[PDB]
């Protein structure tokens, strides 16, 4: 109901909000990294190894 | 064998609802949507496991 919705009160309230901050700053951390793949390759290798 | 099986419940079920939230759709369309979007995902991913 009321689409997404999520709750603002209390424990769930307050997760639903740092979950969409946590998501947010994820998915433009991965754009950073889709910047210089050839670093983080070095460090799959290095990985690896 | 835990961890696949919840993965493979808590996939479905997920989708499902994040269908059902970003689309509005009701929740039979939503689960025909996320169906559609996830079956040949989870048919060649048992194909993997195997």
């Amino acid at each position: 109901q009321k689409g997404s919705h999520g709750a603002t009160t209390g424990f769930f309230g307050w997760f639903n909000r740092m979950f969409d901050k946590s998501t947010h700053h994820y998915t433009d951390s991965v754009g950073n990294i889709l910047r210089s793949t050839g670093r983080y390759l070095v460090l799959y290798l290095i990985i690896v190894v | 064998a835990i961890g696949l099986l919840v993965d493979d419940a808590i996939v479905v079920v997920e989708n499902v609802e994040r269908v059902m939230a970003e689309e509005g759709l009701p929740p039979k369309e939503a689960t025909r949507k996320s169906m559609g979007q996830i079956q040949g995902a989870l048919v060649g991913i048992a194909m993997v496991l195997s």
